[PDB]
RNA sequence: UAGCGGGCGUGGAUCCCUGGAUGUCCGAAUGGGGGAACCCGGCCGGCGGGAACGCCGGUCACCGCGCUUUUUGCGCGGGGGGAACCUGGGGAACUGAAACAUCUCAGUACCCAGAGGAGAGGAAAGAGAAAUCGACUCCCUGAGUAGCGGCGAGCGAAAGGGGACCAGCCUAAACCGUCCGGCUUGUCCGGGCGGGGUCGUGGGGCCCUCGGACACCGAAUCCCCAGCCUAGCCGAAGCUGUUGGGAAGCAGCGCCAGAGAGGGUGAAAGCCCCGUAGGCGAAAGGUGGGGGGAUAGGUGAGGGUACCCGAGUACCCCGUGGUUCGUGGAGCCAUGGGGGAAUCUGGGCGGACCACCGCCUAAGGCUAAGUACUCCGGGUGACCGAUAGCGCACCAGUACCGUGAGGGAAA
RNA sequence: GCCGACCCGCGAGGGCGGCUGGAGGUAAGGGAAGUGCGAAUGCCGGCAUGAGUAACGAUAAAGAGGGUGAGAAUCCCUCUCGCCGUAAGCCCAAGGGUUCCUACGCAAUGGUCGUCAGCGUAGGGUUAGGCGGGACCUAAGGUGAAGCCGAAAGGCGUAGCCGAA
RNA sequence: AACCCCCCGAAGCCAGGGAGCCAAGAAAAGCCUCUAAGCACAACCUGCGGGAACCCGUACCGCAAACCGACACAGGUGGGCGG
C-alpha cells in the first residue's frame, strides 16, 4: 500500500501556478505525514521531493431538500521536487 | 426473491383493456413494478426530453408498461396457464396440456 | 465493615422507644438504627513478619486458632498481605 | 464469469505466491491510482474500469 | 433513484440462507494520556538512501483463582451491555386514618450488587392432631375463615382438599494409606491427595458368622440418530357475448374443489395473477435424551465395640427483624451484644412453663420440570384508522427548546 | 358533500328528488360500546376585530450627474455635504464555523425597495524546525500504585501521573 | 528620488537596576556543578562536514449584523496600538 496515500491531483489556478515552480499539489489521505508523503509521491512518480505542505480542508456543508448535509473532508500535499526534474503526468 | 412471476421475454397474449385480445413478444420484464412491456399500451408523451443532451428526444407515443396480469403466455394453442414438470434432469415449464 | 474470619456485615434495625405500665398498657415512637459488630484489631505473629486482623470480638480465639493450623504450613518470603489469603 | 478466471490465476500465482500475491497487487494498485488520477482529469476516464479494478484487487487480497 | 457515464448475466449473474475473510477510530476500552472518536510511546520484525524522521505488522492494562523456586513467567477466568421478568443489600413520602404521632400507603417507589433464558426455592432439626401427611415451586380452593389491629383505619395467614410438574444426589467426621514440613524424633502434630461414609422404620466406622460374580437399578455427563429452526419448491378448474375508459358487473354454456382464507388485477373473479388445501425439501450452522448406546455411580442379613455423626454453633439473656402476630400469655424462624454445651442416656419442635405422648435430626453444598417476562419472529381481533393508533404510517427521540439532567412537535 | 317550498314521525330522526362525488355500503331481527357538546379563563387547528391603525430600532444628514438593469431614493462610479477619530480606526485572545473570495441568481430572509447582500446554486480558497500548542516543566485543583475508611454505590489518599495566559 | 541636521521623548528596553516600607511577597524542568551504579576502544564536552526535523491551528467576524442577549436588538464582552 502506498498508491494509497495519493488520492487525485488538485485542479486549481493556484494548484497551476505551481506547476510553473517546482512545486506539484494534490489531495492525499486525511491521516498522512508529511514523512510519508515524500517517500509515496516520491516512489509513485520517480522523483525527489525535498520540502512538504499540508493544509487541511473543512469540507464545505451542501444541501438537498429539507437534508441537511456534510461533504467529506480532505487534505491537500504540496510537494517542493528537487530542482530539475517534473512529473509529465501532472502536466497535462 | 420471490418476485418472480409468469411469463418472461417471448410470446404472450394480452387480456387487459384498451388492448385486450391483442397478441406480442414482450420486450421487457421490469419485475420491481411488477409490470411487463408488450406491443399494446402505447401512449404518446408530448415531452421534448428530461436531459438537455441530445437537443430532439421525440414526441414518441413508444410502449408503456403493462401489469404483468393482464397478460398471459401462449403455444400451439391459444392463451393457456402454466404447469411445470421436473425434466429427466432440469426444470422446464409445461402449458395447460402440452409442452413449453 | 466486617469481614475477617467473622464475616459480619453491620446490620440496621428498629430501636423503638415506648411508655408504659406494662400490666396497664404500652405505647410507642419508632426509628431505624445501625447496629455495628463488636470487632477488634488482632495483631499476631505468625512465621516471619507480623499480621494484623480487623476481626469481631466473637471470633477473637478462632484466629488463634487458625495460627495453629499455620504451623503445619509451608510459607516464606515477603507475604504481608498473602499470608492472610494462604491463611485459609 | 471473469471471476473464476482470475480466481485459477491466483493458486497459479503460486510460482511465488505471498510474494507475487503483494507484487501483483502493489501493481494493480497503481494502475488504479493512475486511473483515478485521469479519472479525476475527467478527458480520460469511462467508468466500470474503477470498480472492476477495486474488486479486482480484493480477491487478489484474498 | 430518475438522469449523465460505463457495465454484467443460461460458461448461470442480481437476490435469499449458511460458514469464512476483511473490519479505520471511539466505546468495558485494556501500552500511556485524554476535554470519547484524539495525542504520545517501550520492546521484536519489516518499508524508505534511512542513524536521526515517518509508516506497516505483532505485542505491553488491572483483578481473581490454579501452576511456577521468592521472582519472572504460563494457563483458565473476570470487567461492559440487555425491554421487562428475577434475587439479594438499602429504602421513602404524598396519601388513608375524614387532624395526627402507633398504624396505613409499602418492603411499594426508587438507588445498589448479582443471576439468566430465567431467577428464586428445593429432599424436613418440616407440617400439627389425623397412632395422618411426606422436597420445591406454580394455579384452584381453603378464606376475607383463623387471627392481627390507636381491636380505629385497616391488615390478613396455614393445615387440608382439587390440579401442573415430578428426582433426587454430593460431602464433613470416625477409620485405613501416601507425599510434604514443623518440631521437644514421636504408635504425633498439622496440611494436601486417594479410599471409606452420608442416615431417622436412626445411620456410619472398626471387630466377628454369611452366597454372590456372570444378578440387578442407572444418570442431570459424554456419543449417534430422529425430529425441528435458519433459504426454498409442487400446487385443481374458463371461454364467448355484452354496457363501459377500464369487467372481475350483466346474459349464455361449462369446469375444480383434501383448495369457496385472504390479497391483486383499470369496477363486484373459486377456474386471470400471488396464494389457499394437501404434500416435498438442507451440503452448511444452530437445536435436540424424543429414540438408542456407552461410561460415572449405586445395591445385603445378624451380633459385639460405643470410636464419629458439621461450634463460638445449639441453649440462655439483652436489642431487633420476619410470620396473621403492633409485647401480647409470645412460641417458631433469623441474629447485632454478653455467657456458652453435648454426639444418640445426643439434640430441635408440636404457641409461656412442667410432665406425658408423638414428630424431626440444625450449625456444609448441588439438583431438572411445572412458574415469570416479551427487546425479537409469527398468528388472531364485535382493536385504532392520521386530533385516532406508539411520541414517531412521512429519514423522529428528529426539528426546535434547555448550561445540563431533560423536554419534545408538525408532517 | 351541497340544495329542497315534497312525504312520514309529537320529537330525536327517517324517506324521496336534484347537483356533486368516484368504491364502497350492510334490511328485517338481535348483540357489544371509546356512542351524541356550546360553554370547562378547556385541548389542537383555521380564520376574524382592533386596522390600512401603532410601528419601521438611536435626530451623524443629506444632494446631484453618469452607468447598469424588465424594474433603482435604496446596487456601481464621480463630485459636493455631514459623523466618528483613547474610535464609530488598527492588531491579538474567547466564542462563532465557511459568514472569506469569484461567477450566476432574487421566491423567501433584509422591518420599504433591491439588480444589492452577512441571502439561494456552484467553483475556489487556509501551505510553518523558528508564530501558538503537543513529542518540556510544574500551580490551585484533579487523578491516584501503596495505604486507610465506608451496607452497596463509593470517601480520603503518599509516590507517580494530568493540569497554564 | 532624497533618505541628512536639530529638539521633545516614554509607563517600553538594559532588568535579576537602585531606595524605602510591612502586610514579608509560587513550584518544577531547562542550564551549570558534584559524585553512584555502570562504564573508561565507551561516554561526555567544543568545532567542522554531511544528513534529519513529525502532529494540530492558520479562511472570515471579533465593542460586533458573524460572540452572549428568541431579532441585522441603542445592553453586555479580556489584552495591545490609538497621530
Ligand atoms: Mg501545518
Ligand atoms: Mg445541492
Ligand atoms: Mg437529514
Ligand atoms: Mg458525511
Ligand atoms: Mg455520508
Ligand atoms: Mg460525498
Ligand atoms: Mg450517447
Ligand atoms: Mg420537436
Ligand atoms: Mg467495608
Ligand atoms: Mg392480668
Ligand atoms: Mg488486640
Ligand atoms: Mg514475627
Ligand atoms: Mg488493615
Ligand atoms: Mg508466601
Ligand atoms: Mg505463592
Ligand atoms: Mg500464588
Ligand atoms: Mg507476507
Ligand atoms: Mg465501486
Ligand atoms: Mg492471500
Ligand atoms: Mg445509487
Ligand atoms: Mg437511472
Ligand atoms: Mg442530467
Ligand atoms: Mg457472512
Ligand atoms: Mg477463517
Ligand atoms: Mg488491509
Ligand atoms: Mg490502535
Ligand atoms: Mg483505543
Ligand atoms: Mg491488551
Ligand atoms: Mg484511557
Ligand atoms: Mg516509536
Ligand atoms: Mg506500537
Ligand atoms: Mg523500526
Ligand atoms: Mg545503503
Ligand atoms: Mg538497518
Ligand atoms: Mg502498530
Ligand atoms: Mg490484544
Ligand atoms: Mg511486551
Ligand atoms: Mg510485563
Ligand atoms: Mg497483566
Ligand atoms: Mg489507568
Ligand atoms: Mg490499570
Ligand atoms: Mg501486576
Ligand atoms: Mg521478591
Ligand atoms: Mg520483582
Ligand atoms: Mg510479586
Ligand atoms: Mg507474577
Ligand atoms: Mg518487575
Ligand atoms: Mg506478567
Ligand atoms: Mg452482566
Ligand atoms: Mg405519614
Ligand atoms: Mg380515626
Ligand atoms: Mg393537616
Ligand atoms: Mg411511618
Ligand atoms: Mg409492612
Ligand atoms: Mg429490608
Ligand atoms: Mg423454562
Ligand atoms: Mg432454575
Ligand atoms: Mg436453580
Ligand atoms: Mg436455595
Ligand atoms: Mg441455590
Ligand atoms: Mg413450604
Ligand atoms: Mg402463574
Ligand atoms: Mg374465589
Ligand atoms: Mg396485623
Ligand atoms: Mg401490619
Ligand atoms: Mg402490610
Ligand atoms: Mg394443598
Ligand atoms: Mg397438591
Ligand atoms: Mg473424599
Ligand atoms: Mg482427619
Ligand atoms: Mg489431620
Ligand atoms: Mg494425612
Ligand atoms: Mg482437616
Ligand atoms: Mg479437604
Ligand atoms: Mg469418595
Ligand atoms: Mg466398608
Ligand atoms: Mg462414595
Ligand atoms: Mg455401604
Ligand atoms: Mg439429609
Ligand atoms: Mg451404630
Ligand atoms: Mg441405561
Ligand atoms: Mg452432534
Ligand atoms: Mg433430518
Ligand atoms: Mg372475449
Ligand atoms: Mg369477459
Ligand atoms: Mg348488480
Ligand atoms: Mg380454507
Ligand atoms: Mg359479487
Ligand atoms: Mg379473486
Ligand atoms: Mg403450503
Ligand atoms: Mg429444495
Ligand atoms: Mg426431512
Ligand atoms: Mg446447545
Ligand atoms: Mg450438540
Ligand atoms: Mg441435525
Ligand atoms: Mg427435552
Ligand atoms: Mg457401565
Ligand atoms: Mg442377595
Ligand atoms: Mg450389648
Ligand atoms: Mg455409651
Ligand atoms: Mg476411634
Ligand atoms: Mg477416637
Ligand atoms: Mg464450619
Ligand atoms: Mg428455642
Ligand atoms: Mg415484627
Ligand atoms: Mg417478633
Ligand atoms: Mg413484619
Ligand atoms: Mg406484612
Ligand atoms: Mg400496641
Ligand atoms: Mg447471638
Ligand atoms: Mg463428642
Ligand atoms: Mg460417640
Ligand atoms: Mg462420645
Ligand atoms: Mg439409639
Ligand atoms: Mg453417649
Ligand atoms: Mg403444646
Ligand atoms: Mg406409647
Ligand atoms: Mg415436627
Ligand atoms: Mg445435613
Ligand atoms: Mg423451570
Ligand atoms: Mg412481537
Ligand atoms: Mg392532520
Ligand atoms: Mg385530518
Ligand atoms: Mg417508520
Ligand atoms: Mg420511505
Ligand atoms: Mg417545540
Ligand atoms: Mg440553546
Ligand atoms: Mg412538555
Ligand atoms: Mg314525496
Ligand atoms: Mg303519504
Ligand atoms: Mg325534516
Ligand atoms: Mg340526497
Ligand atoms: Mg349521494
Ligand atoms: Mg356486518
Ligand atoms: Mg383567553
Ligand atoms: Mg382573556
Ligand atoms: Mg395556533
Ligand atoms: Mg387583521
Ligand atoms: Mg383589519
Ligand atoms: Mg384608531
Ligand atoms: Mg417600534
Ligand atoms: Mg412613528
Ligand atoms: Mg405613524
Ligand atoms: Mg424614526
Ligand atoms: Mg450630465
Ligand atoms: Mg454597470
Ligand atoms: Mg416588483
Ligand atoms: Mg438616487
Ligand atoms: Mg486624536
Ligand atoms: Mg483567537
Ligand atoms: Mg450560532
Ligand atoms: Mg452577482
Ligand atoms: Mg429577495
Ligand atoms: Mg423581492
Ligand atoms: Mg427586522
Ligand atoms: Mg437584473
Ligand atoms: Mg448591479
Ligand atoms: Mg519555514
Ligand atoms: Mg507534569
Ligand atoms: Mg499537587
Ligand atoms: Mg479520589
Ligand atoms: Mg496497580
Ligand atoms: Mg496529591
Ligand atoms: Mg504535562
Ligand atoms: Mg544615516
Ligand atoms: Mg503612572
Ligand atoms: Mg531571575
Ligand atoms: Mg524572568
Ligand atoms: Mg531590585
Ligand atoms: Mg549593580
Ligand atoms: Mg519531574
Ligand atoms: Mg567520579
Ligand atoms: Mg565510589
Ligand atoms: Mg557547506
Ligand atoms: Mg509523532
Ligand atoms: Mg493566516
Ligand atoms: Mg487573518
Ligand atoms: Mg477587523
Ligand atoms: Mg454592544
Ligand atoms: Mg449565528
Ligand atoms: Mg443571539
Ligand atoms: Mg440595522
Ligand atoms: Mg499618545
Amino acid at each position: 500500500t502506498a498508491y494509497d496515500v495519493i488520492l487525485a491531483p488538485v485542479l486549481s489556478e493556484k494548484a497551476y501556478a505551481g506547476f510553473a515552480e517546482g512545486k506539484y499539489t494534490f489531495w492525499v489521505h486525511p491521516k498522512a505525514t508529511k514523512t510519508e508523503i515524500k517517500n509515496a509521491v516520491e516512489t509513485a512518480f520517480k522523483v525527489k521531493v525535498v520540502k512538504v505542505n499540508t493544509l487541511h480542508v473543512r469540507g464545505k456543508k451542501k444541501r438537498l431538500g429539507r437534508y441537511l448535509g456534510k461533504r467529506p473532508d480532505r487534505k491537500k500535499a504540496i510537494v517542493q521536487v528537487a530542482p530539475g526534474q517534473k512529473i509529465e503526468a501532472l502536466e497535462g | 426473491r420471490v418476485k418472480m412471476h409468469v411469463k418472461k421475454g417471448d410470446t404472450v397474449l394480452v387480456a387487459s383493456g384498451k388492448y385486450k385480445g391483442r397478441v406480442g413478444k414482450v420486450k421487457e420484464v421490469l419485475p420491481k413494478k411488477y409490470a411487463v412491456i408488450v406491443e399494446g399500451v402505447n401512449i404518446v408523451k408530448k415531452a421534448v426530453r428530461v436531459s438537455p443532451k441530445y437537443p430532439q428526444g421525440g414526441f414518441i407515443e413508444k410502449e408503456a408498461p403493462l401489469h404483468a396480469s393482464k397478460v398471459r403466455p401462449i403455444c400451439p394453442a391459444c392463451g393457456k396457464p402454466t404447469r411445470v414438470r421436473k425434466k429427466f434432469l432440469e426444470n422446464g415449464k409445461k402449458i395447460r396440456v402440452c409442452a413449453k | 465493615s466486617g469481614k475477617r474470619p467473622i464475616v459480619a456485615n453491620s446490620i440496621q434495625r428498629r430501636g423503638k422507644a415506648k411508655r408504659e405500665g406494662g400490666v396497664g398498657k404500652k405505647t410507642t415512637g419508632i426509628s431505624k438504627r445501625r447496629q455495628y459488630p463488636n470487632l477488634q484489631k488482632v495483631r499476631v505473629r505468625v512465621a516471619g513478619q507480623e499480621i494484623t486482623f480487623r476481626v469481631a470480638a466473637s471470633h477473637i480465639p478462632k484466629v488463634y486458632e487458625l495460627v495453629e493450623r499455620a504451623k503445619g504450613l509451608r510459607l516464606e518470603g515477603l507475604s504481608p498481605k498473602e499470608i492472610k489469603k494462604e491463611l485459609l | 464469469m471473469k471471476l473464476s478466471e482470475v480466481r485459477k490465476q491466483l493458486e497459479e500465482a503460486r510460482k511465488l505466491s505471498p510474494v507475487e500475491l503483494e507484487k501483483l497487487v502493489r501493481e494493480k494498485k497503481r494502475e488504479l491510482m493512475e486511473l483515478r488520477f485521469q479519472a479525476s482529469i475527467g478527458q480520460l476516464s469511462q467508468n466500470h474500469k474503477i470498480r472492476d479494478l477495486k474488486r479486482q484487487i480484493a480477491r487478489l487480497l484474498t
